[PDB]
């Protein structure tokens, strides 16, 4: 049950967040800068899992873009892991030779997209050619 | 163009009306939780109406709503006798915030169905309208299940948008 | 500016 | 006692760098950035940082932060009064100063910063003699940056004798809550830019009220000067002696002097501002402004500030004269008045909106702080009564004066 | 500035 | 990369070797090791255009550390341009060997620098006076091998007072990197001709030439006054280290005049404006003008007591500079202007600055603990805070309200009425404990103490360890004072703080309170309800053996920090 | 009004945040006047340039209910919007909440799938403890239905409801039943999730839930079989989002069990051997059949066959497999306790590594790997790694080295010096929480008592500067000082232990700022303890504690006061209430 997701850039800006457990405002603002301020300071050859109060973080740096998870601490590990490739896999397709500035730009059609493939913490859709027809069929409705 | 409330207390088939106002047919309705929207439109003016239920636990949220309406509708039940008590409470508990206080007062007398049920003179003794000051308060016998008084109700509430 | 690179090189 | 003269920039990473004793090593700025976004979450700021044995003296411009480090017990008030005058140089060289300077001018911004500091002590600061060898566009040093009189270069020559001065006041005020006064003083500055040519012994004098009970006019208006602070020209034992104000003034505007008294006078403009904030509907603003002073008087383009709440909305203003824009960047609105003259009494009617769902966290309560400015008039009284251009040579220069009354922290407290 | 100027007295004798 | 740059370096054009240094240093500027082209720039160093060589100078200075045995070959260069026409050119040459960190080469130098500390041009003078203590900072007993201090001190007897100044901050420079051995302090007579070189040197200068009579000490009183009466005009100056400088040497030299002389009370007033008006300078000064006038406040108390109005917080203020003035509020309370102060405070607790506002809580607590008048005003101003309702400020008042009833303890049962019903659902345990002290020593005015104590004991067992011995005490008075309803109440408390609590505190004082109650109850009326004896304040003056000292280190960082120069410097 | 990306590409242009403020607020009083307008065309935009300032961090509380009039609306784009942001702008805690139930129970029986497919997803995300006791009537009523794009959406929206309310999910046994046929396989997927919760809720359901498990075995089987498919397929992995969740429920299942036990062997004896090690996908499906193997009663052939997968995980350069092996380590310590022991010396290796994560795991893994047989041997090595920590990790290893101390000691004496090594290394670092562990641990010592308290003292005139061992040693000299002091009333000859500075180092420790006013508590009641325990010197610390009764903290200075009543009323009461305290587990 992945308990949140952040795509932040290499500088610190948060360019997404999706809170899949309710905790307030000032929580957030909290958790958002302790973590960045951990993977910023972090190697390159650190593992991609850090144990941060009970929950084995999920990164993967892809581009000036990073990504997080936060899976519970009883689940698979590295199939998290590919669900953030599948992630940038959708986003790829979705919007074509996918770019830093693609995300910046169009973050509500990235949201769009998430909600097309994580809803409630775990995976809907399994496929990658379902859910981009999903998501182009209800665009198509405009 | 006007905005209108529909605040009251909870089975006063207040949904019925918007039902009934939209469309003219009586459907199933489920006790309504959040709120409704429709565009009713008559007397050429697009009456939109903010029916929001009136629960246990939506009555303190009637305040995000008290913000730009320019008129009240609300509906009490006439087959309760024991529940007109805080129907008066909550009309005084409403009516005395600084918001909303330009908008007039359309109390429906919803549920003529029974000898049970009581007029709009006594309806009016028990909430003490005319211990109002600076408002607008007309009551209106209703029947939602028939359009009894409705649009006579909507008439009044034109007439009186302005001045 | 490091952000025109694409993400996964497809 | 500085160690290594930085200028950074809002990143962190160095605009240029220039260290002298080499206590302080040159990838300790590297822990600047980082120890001040610690201290900034915990309210521990300091203009003093510290990285174990190396403190970071520091202050902020525009984009740029110009750090000094030092090792041992430097003596800090000289870092930053060090800090300032750099400032102070580089904006004489530069129309201004920001992260576009540095880099496009480094060929001089580093002589600059060998020719001011040696070894952490400053030894030549003043600009305008250090634009004769220090160019952007070389011949001896003059004998003005070796000589006693080290602010003015002799052989200047002009074709007129123009002594401009502007007796600027700044009215500082607090007003509380109540609708008392708390403080009110006036911190006024002689700002003079003097175009003379040779070597001029000025003596400036004032209706000082201490110079008038030596004297023995003591029953005329008389500002009592409760300090003053003169430039470096004036000679300061002279006025320990007997309050004499004799210089030799440099080549071009300089701050003279900057007198600071109390007031027990009402203030010059006063805000009667009452708040109708009702809960989750609205806020009035039935605000009004009266001018305590003079009829004659014209106070030019005001500016009176006051605060509104964070998230308002739908703004309506009934005023009388006067325009109001609304500024939601400052989140106030600024009720701009072209001329305002004295005694005259203008009412204004702000009402905005307010959301109906609460807000999340507090607003906190700025003051109502006016812009104003009135010409020919200064409420301390101060008159300057002559100015005795004493050269070798002789001549007649012509003396010119304006008196500007500004103010300075003008601020009235809501409740 | 659009401000102007007063002449002082040079001596005040 | 590199390679075309060093080519066009290596050239005999030159615009082809001024792009090439400017190139470089371009290079230098950015952050780029540009430390391996050392040798190719000091072959192009020997040039006629002076625009040039200081981007050559700069080079040799920033990359001489790194490249130590490459250097070498700069000597003969220095002291060739230390014999030429221009003094400018003389004194760039001078001032870049001293920076110029290695110790093989500072022993071939002392000739030229000895040469031009007995120059005829000043300027190069007052360089190489600086120069000499940049060559101490090298190597110490190089320079006393060469003997260049007993030259130096020469340049002190020498007129044109810049090369005076500079000379007597190289020599407070060394000086200082002494044991004090041969203290190059000087007769009053030097000192008289300092004096007299005080009013004609530089802005810059007077900093350094007062930072030097920071080491005498007078030895008479009209000595002593003779020279604050040329100090104290140093005060009127625009430059804020001047002046605070001249602060430092009289509040140095006023520990030897006379207090019946009717001259220390006109030093007095003549020191109070200039303390007053630095705090109307730019903020970074007004830390260190906060932090001196704190330093000194609390040693002589008679200066600022008419000057509060100044010390007025103003919300376009920074951080650093509110909460110091909080403090001088409190250093400066009386009982003149107890009223002032509280309406004051009372302003301070509606800001969204949560340091300051806990600040200005204990301020108010401070305020209340200093002066004995206006403890009324106080708990009256406490109490409606408490009665906003916000939850840092009241986790602040209750504490502050303890500090306060611990002194005063007597009379102010009318209070903990408004204090039975404050929403004890409180949070924070450094509060929880003091209300639970308020609770329990005053369990006669409350009469309903019993009651409101059955709701601390849902989750006693873990809470804190403060909270838990606060209750086990309070517990154990109210059954002391009252022993009809709360008999079953020290019980099931004793049954928790000793059987099934493990903290050994908790345990030793359970026991010892289980054994004290079935041992005697009559006796411990007069054990743990015992009339306790007046409870001292402490007293956060720095201590005068230490403050003596700071006086002498006004502006500097022990100045600020408020601790003697040795506890923090490495 | 300006559209979205002039307002992104507005905000990249500033460079301060004391700029970038000012640019949010200049359009933030833009949204808000058009929010006081009741717009209806460019409310879709507005509500979007809300959402990037909340992106951000700034204030977004004014524009919750303009989403909730975005929900309502009848457009399909400002419904998009509405629900985004629905699912961002609120949650439980926000309490504007309630007014999206109506809206979406009217968006689950709407006509078009795609409403009720952004009804769904918004109730999967952010539902409450009050929406879901109203709404899983019809999510069970969009369960039983046909359409497979909703199928997946409403199991995990049914997961979601459970999640929040427990008691809830006894009306979805009628609703699960016979649903694991499904062709389509994101729907299997999230029914798979839906048992995975309904089995890991309550073990009432296992009995009629774990009657399918050679169902979804022949699922399983069948895609393992399937060495292909044109979609699912990642690097030649036929589905593994499936396959981990497959694995999950049997990890689940069977644990207590042997029928289904025996009914899940030959596919998990299958898919360890006939699976692909190369890319991460095939160690993520690798490493869920190990933990499958690890938590079931399995056969004694499979989890020889799981070490040795995890012996090669533990060989691997990737730093994700070894985090992985570690993991899988920490998870199988109790079952099969013996065959992890062998890998002891790859285990200690990784305590030398150059991550936090890894030494972290390295930490946890051997703190559970101690037994009564190592115990000797690994204590050594792990008190020369805590020397040798950063400054994090020497806490959890003080915790930890204390905790496989209690359990697993072979004698008393050598266990007080494992602790009093620890607390001389660790200092400020140990957790103030152990401490009534430590005093407790040393007076359930019975027999050496003046060993600890010799070494407590020796201890503490080294440094007093440490909080948790004068925390110890001020407690251990009062309750225990007169096996330090023995027989020596008045002077002899000079031993070690002096009377007198015993007094004056816990004198040191109350006049010394280092001290964090809870050793003083302990200090003061150790100097009152030795005026029984001493009947040496007294008369002479009653000086010391009628001088401490002035003291600003509270709870000293009521200490000292009653102990100074005591001192001076009540000396034939002193011995009578300071007899030593009873030992308690
Ligand atoms: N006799 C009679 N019954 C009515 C009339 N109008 C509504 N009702 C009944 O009242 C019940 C409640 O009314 P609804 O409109 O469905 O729900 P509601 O009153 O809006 O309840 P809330 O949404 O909580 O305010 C309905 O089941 C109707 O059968 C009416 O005019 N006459
Ligand atoms: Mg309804």
């Amino acid at each position: 049950m992945i308990h949140f997701i952040l795509l932040f850039s290499r500088q610190g800006k948060l360019r997404l967040q999706k809170w899949y457990i309710t905790l307030p405002d000032k929580e957030r603002k909290k958790i958002t800068r302790e973590i960045v301020q951990i993977i910023l300071s972090r190697g390159h050859r650190t593992s991609s899992f850090v144990d941060w109060k009970e929950l084995k973080l999920v990164y993967k740096r892809y581009a000036s873009l990073y990504f997080c998870c936060a899976i519970e601490n009883q689940d698979n590990e590295l199939l998290t892991l590919e669900i953030v490739h599948r992630y940038v896999e959708l986003l790829d397709k979705y919007f074509g030779n996918v770019c830093e500035l693609d995300i910046i730009f169009n973050f509500e059609k990235a949201y769009f997209i998430l909600d097309e493939f994580i809803i409630g913490g775990e995976i809907q859709e399994t496929s990658k050619k379902i859910a981009v027809k999903a998501i182009e069929d209800s665009d198509m409705l405009q | 163009e006007m905005r209108i409330l529909m605040v009251g207390l909870d089975a006063a088939g207040k949904t019925t009306i918007l039902y009934k106002l939209k469309l003219g047919e009586i459907v199933t309705t489920i006790p309504t939780i959040g709120f409704n929207v429709e565009t009713v439109e008559y007397k050429n003016i697009s009456f939109t109406v903010w029916d929001v239920g009136g629960l246990d636990k939506i009555r303190p949220l009637w305040r995000h709503y008290f913000q730009n309406t320019q008129g009240l509708i609300f509906v009490v039940d006439s087959n309760d006798r024991e529940r007109v008590n805080e129907a008066r409470e909550e009309l005084m508990r409403m009516l005395a915030e600084d918001e909303l206080r330009d908008a007039v007062l359309l109390v429906f007398a919803n549920k003529q169905d029974l000898p049970n049920a009581m007029n709009a003179a006594e309806i009016t003794d028990k909430l003490g309208l005319h211990s109002l000051r600076h408002r607008n308060w007309y009551i209106q016998a209703t029947c939602a299940t028939s359009g009894d008084g409705l649009y006579e109700g909507l008439d009044w509430l034109s007439n009186q948008l302005r001045n | 500016k490091g952000e025109n690179t694409s993400l996964l090189h497809p | 006692s500085a160690s290594a003269v930085y200028v950074l920039d809002l990143k962190g990473k160095v605009l240029i760098c220039r260290n002298y004793r080499g206590d302080v090593d040159m990838s300790e700025v590297e822990h600047f950035m980082p120890i001040l976004m610690e201290k900034e979450e915990e309210g521990m700021l300091s203009p003093i940082l510290a990285h174990g044995g190396v403190r970071f003296m520091w202050i902020k411009h525009n984009n740029l932060y110009l750090v000094a480090t030092s090792k041992k017990n430097a003596c800090v008030s000289l870092v930053f009064s060090f800090l300032y005058k750099v400032v102070q140089v580089f904006s004489e060289y530069f129309k201004e100063l920001e992260e576009e300077s540095i880099r496009d001018n480094f060929v001089i911004i580093y002589e600059l910063l060998d020719e001011l500091m040696d070894f952490g002590y400053p030894q030549t600061t003043d600009s305008k003699i250090l634009q004769e060898y220090i160019t952007q566009e070389a011949p001896r040093p003059p004998a003005t940056v070796t000589n006693a009189v080290s602010w003015r270069s002799e052989g200047i020559k002009y074709r007129k004798n123009e002594v401009f001065l502007d007796v600027i006041e700044a009215v500082n005020l607090l007003v509380s809550a109540n609708g008392n006064v708390l403080r009110s003083e006036i911190v006024g500055s002689i700002k003079m830019r003097v175009f003379l040519s040779g070597m001029p012994e000025l003596r400036l004098g004032l209706n000082d009220k201490v110079l008038f009970d030596n004297t023995g006019r003591g029953k005329s208006k008389s500002v009592e000067l409760e300090d003053v602070k003169f430039h470096q020209c004036v000679r300061l034992s002279r006025f320990e002696n007997d309050r004499t104000i004799s210089f030799i003034p440099p080549d071009g505007e300089f701050e003279l002097m900057s007198y600071r008294l109390n007031t027990h006078v009402k203030p010059l403009i006063w805000i009667e501002s009452v708040i109708e904030k009702h809960s989750h509907s609205r806020i009035e603003y039935m605000v009004k402004a009266k001018s305590q002073f003079k009829r004659r008087s014209t106070a030019n383009n005001v500016e009176i500030h006051i605060p509104v709440p964070n998230d308002a909305d739908s703004p309506k203003f009934k005023t009388t004269v006067g325009s109001v824009k609304w500024v939601p960047e400052n989140s106030e609105i600024v009720w701009s008045v072209k001329s305002f003259p004295g005694g005259k009494e203008y009412l204004m009617r702000a009402h905005f909106g307010l959301p109906s769902v609460e807000a999340e966290d507090k607003e906190g309560k700025p003051p109502i702080s006016v812009k104003f400015e009135i010409p020919y008039f200064t409420t301390s009284g101060i008159q300057v009564r002559y100015l005795k251009i004493i050269e070798k040579s002789g001549y007649q220069a012509l003396p010119w004066v304006r008196y500007i009354t500004q103010n300075g922290d003008y601020q009235l407290r809501t409740q | 500035t659009s401000y102007d100027y007063c002449r002082v007295p040079m001596e005040d004798g | 990369e590199i390679f075309e740059l060093k080519a066009e370096l290596n050239s005999d054009k030159k615009e082809k070797k001024k792009e090439a240094v400017k190139k470089v240093i371009a290079s230098m500027t950015v952050g780029k090791d540009v430390s391996a082209l050392f040798p190719d720039v000091v072959n192009c160093m020997q040039t006629d255009n002076l625009e040039l060589k200081k981007l050559v100078y700069l080079y040799l200075m920033n990359y001489a550390k790194s490249q130590p045995d490459m250097a070498i070959m700069a000597v003969n260069t220095f002291v060739k341009d230390c014999e030429d026409p221009n003094p400018l050119i003389r004194a760039l040459a001078v001032r870049t060997m001293g920076c110029i960190r290695v110790d093989k080469i500072t022993e071939y130098l002392c000739e030229p620098l000895r040469k031009c500390l007995k120059d005829e041009d000043p300027y190069v003078r007052k360089t190489a006076a600086v120069c000499v203590a940049k060559l101490h900072d090298i190597n110490a007993q190089l320079v006393e091998d060469q003997g260049f201090l007993d030259t130096l001190k020469d340049l002190i007897s020498d007129s044109n007072p810049m090369v005076v100044a500079n000379a007597v901050a190289a020599l407070s420079e060394i000086a200082e990197s002494h044991p004090s051995s041969n203290l190059l302090d000087l007769n009053p007579q030097s000192i008289n001709k300092l004096l007299t070189a005080l009013n004609e040197c530089t802005e810059w200068g007077q900093i350094f030439i007062l930072d030097c009579l920071a080491n005498y000490m007078p030895k008479d009183d009209r000595e002593a006054q003779s020279i604050c009466e040329r100090v104290t005009p140093r005060l009127s100056h625009a430059n804020s280290a001047v002046v605070l400088s001249a602060v430092k040497v009289l509040m140095k030299f006023m520990e030897m005049l006379s207090k019946d002389l009717d001259y220390y009370g006109t030093l007095l007033k003549k020191l109070a404006p200039p303390l007053v008006t630095l705090l109307s300078a730019e903020p970074e000064l007004q830390y260190v003008a906060l932090r001196n006038i704190n330093l000194i406040v609390q040693k002589r108390p008679e200066i600022l007591k008419h000057e509060m109005k100044v010390f007025f917080v103003k919300y376009n203020d920074p951080i650093y500079v509110k909460l110091e003035k909080l403090d001088i509020m409190i250093r400066l309370a009386s009982q003149a202007n107890i009223a002032q102060v509280l309406a004051e405070l009372r302003e301070y607790a509606t800001e969204v600055d949560v340091d300051f506002v806990r600040k200005a809580v204990r301020a108010i607590g401070r305020c209340a603990i200093k002066v004995e008048q206006s403890a009324e005003r106080c708990v009256s101003t406490l109490l409606d805070l408490i009665q906003t309702k916000v939850n840092y400020v009241v986790q602040e008042a209750i504490v502050v309200i303890k500090d306060i009833f611990r002194k005063y303890p007597n009379k102010y049962e009318s209070v903990i009425a408004t204090l039975c019903e404050n929403l004890d659902s409180l949070d924070e345990p450094e509060a929880r404990a003091a209300m639970i002290w308020i609770v329990g020593e005053y369990a006669e005015r409350i009469d309903n103490a019993d009651e409101l104590l059955e709701s601390f004991l849902e989750g006693f067992h873990d809470k804190s360890t403060q909270v838990q011995l606060q209750l086990l005490t309070a517990i154990v008075k109210l059954f002391l004072k009252k022993p009809t309803e709360t008999q079953e109440l020290v019980q099931q408390v004793l049954s928790l703080a000793t059987q099934d609590s493990d903290n050994p505190d908790l345990r030793d004082r359970g026991y010892i309170y289980w054994r004290l109650l079935s041992t005697d109850p009559v006796a411990a009326k007069e054990v743990v309800l015992a009339e306790k004896p007046l409870i001292s304040e402490e007293t956060d003056l720095i201590e005068p053996t230490l403050l003596d000292e700071l006086i002498c280190y006004i502006g500097t960082l022990a100045s600020v920090y408020h601790k003697p120069p040795s506890a923090f410097v490495e | 009004p300006i559209r979205l990306r002039e307002l992104i590409r507005t905000i990249r242009t500033a460079r301060t945040q004391a700029e970038e403020r000012e640019m949010i607020q200049k359009e933030c009083a833009a949204i808000r006047s058009s929010f006081r307008e009741e717009d209806n065309t460019y409310r879709c935009r507005n509500v979007a340039k809300l959402l990037y300032m909340h992106m951000l961090g700034y204030p977004a509380h004014f524009g919750q209910l303009e989403c909730l009039k975005l929900i309502a609306s009848q457009k399909f784009t400002d419904k998009r919007i509405g629900y985004l942001g629905a699912m961002l702008l609120l949650d439980e805690r926000q309490d504007v909440h309630l007014l999206m139930t109506n809206c979406i129970k009217n968006d689950l029986n709407h006509s078009t799938q795609f409403v009720q497919g952004l009804a769904l997803c918004t109730l999967g995300c952010m539902g409450s403890s009050e929406m879901c006791r109203d709404l899983a009537g019809e999510v069970e009523k969009l369960l039983k239905t046909s359409n497979s794009y909703l199928r997946k959406k409403a199991a995990l929206c049914a997961v979601h409801v459970i999640r929040k309310v427990p008691e809830l999910m006894e009306m979805f046994l009628p609703a699960t039943k016979n649903l694991l046929n499904e062709k389509n396989h994101g729907v299997l997927h999230t029914s798979v999730v839906l048992l995975t919760e309904m089995c890991e809720r309550s073990p009432d359901m296992l009995a009629h839930f774990r009657k399918l498990v050679p169902q979804l075995v022949r699922i399983l089987k069948n895609l393992i079989m399937s060495g292909y498919s044109p979609e699912h397929d990642v690097s030649g992995i036929s589905d593994p989002f499936l396959q981990v969740r497959i694995l999950r429920l049997l990890r689940i299942l069977g644990r207590n069990d042997d029928d289904s036990s025996e009914a899940m062997n030959d596919i998990l004896a299958q898919v360890a051997t006939n699976t692909e090690t190369s890319k991460n996908v095939g160690n993520a499906i690798l490493y869920e059949t190990v933990l499958t193997i690890m938590d079931i009663k399995s056969e004694s052939g499979l989890r020889v066959l799981a070490i040795n997968i995890l012996g090669r995980f533990l060989l691997n350069n990737d730093k994700n497999i070894r985090y992985v092996a570690l993991t899988s380590l920490l998870k199988t310590v109790q079952t099969d306790h013996n065959a992890v022991q062998r890998h002891r010396s790859t285990i200690v290796d990784c305590l030398k590594d150059l991550d936090v994560s890894i030494k972290r795991r390295a930490m946890e893994l051997s703190f559970a790997l101690v037994n009564g047989n190592n115990i000797r041997g690994m204590m050594k090595e792990l008190l020369y790694f805590l020397d040798s920590c950063e400054p994090e990790f020497k806490a959890d290893c003080a915790s930890g080295i204390f905790l496989a101390a209690e359990k697993y000691a072979p004698s008393k004496r050598w266990h007080i010096d494992t602790i009093m090594r620890v607390l001389t290394t660790a200092g400020s670092y140990v957790r103030d929480d152990a401490v009534p562990n430590l005093i407790q641990l040393i007076t359930n010592s019975v027999e050496m008592h003046a060993y600890t308290v010799q070494r407590l003292y020796k201890a503490i005139l080294g440094d007093y500067s440490q909080q948790p061992l004068v925390q110890v040693a001020a407690w251990c000299i009062g309750e225990y000082g007169d096996l330090l002091v023995s027989g020596q009333c008045e002077e002899e000859e000079p031993i070690q232990v002096t009377e007198d500075e015993v007094l004056d180092i816990l004198e040191s420790v109350l006049i010394s700022n280092m001290s964090t006013s809870v050793t003083r508590g302990y200090a003061l009641t150790a100097i009152m303890k030795l005026s029984t325990r001493f009947t040496c010197t007294v008369n002479r610390i009653k000086k010391v504690v009628s001088i401490y009764g002035s003291s600003i903290d509270v709870e000293l200075q009521q200490r000292a006061v009653e102990y100074n009543a005591l001192f001076k009323k009540y000396d034939h009461m002193r011995s009578a209430l300071l007899e030593r305290m009873p030992v308690m587990e």
